[PDB]
């Protein structure tokens, strides 16, 4: 396993580690989204606090109404995140 | 695993 | 960091190994696509040793039509493979 195939066992990992703990175990919901935010990215997002901030976010992330994010909406997410980071690191 | 150009979105 | 924080720098680190290579040092030409698949992601993807493979891979990728693949465009690529795998815990 590459370092690149490790990353993407990874994110599958955080995924359920947090998609798993109420409701649809394969969704997450804004509970779920913020927990993992705040406790897995919490170096790379500032911390939600307010409510008003998980309707943003989950509303930009939720593309099929259901007010939850799915795995390939959470691609999405991680690599906005990723792109975000990787823009720190041009020079 | 799978074939690359499979690969669409 | 956490686990997903550190898999983002992977992520970041492998692209840069690759596209550094050779060219425009930002971006993969197809020969580096071609390297970072077939020694980073041999689990995931049938090795390519057919240039038509790469080309359809390219083209898949290539969403501004330059040839290559930049980082923006490499992270779809990242989201798709991965999205792949996940069918495996559906
Ligand atoms: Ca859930
Ligand atoms: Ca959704
Ligand atoms: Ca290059
Ligand atoms: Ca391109």
């Amino acid at each position: 396993m590459s370092e690149l195939e490790k990353a993407m066992v990874a994110l599958i990992d955080v995924f359920h580690q947090y998609s798993g703990r109420e409701g649809d175990k394969h969704k997450l919901k804004k509970s779920e989204l913020k927990e993992l935010i705040n406790n897995e990215l919490s170096h790379f997002l500032e911390e939600i606090k307010e409510q008003e901030v998980v309707d943003k976010v989950m509303e930009t992330l939720d593309n099929d109404g259901d007010g939850e994010c799915d795995f390939q909406e959470f691609m999405a997410f991680v690599a906005m995140v990723t792109t975000a980071c990787h823009e720190f690191f041009e020079h | 695993r799978t074939e690359a150009w499979k690969v669409l979105s």
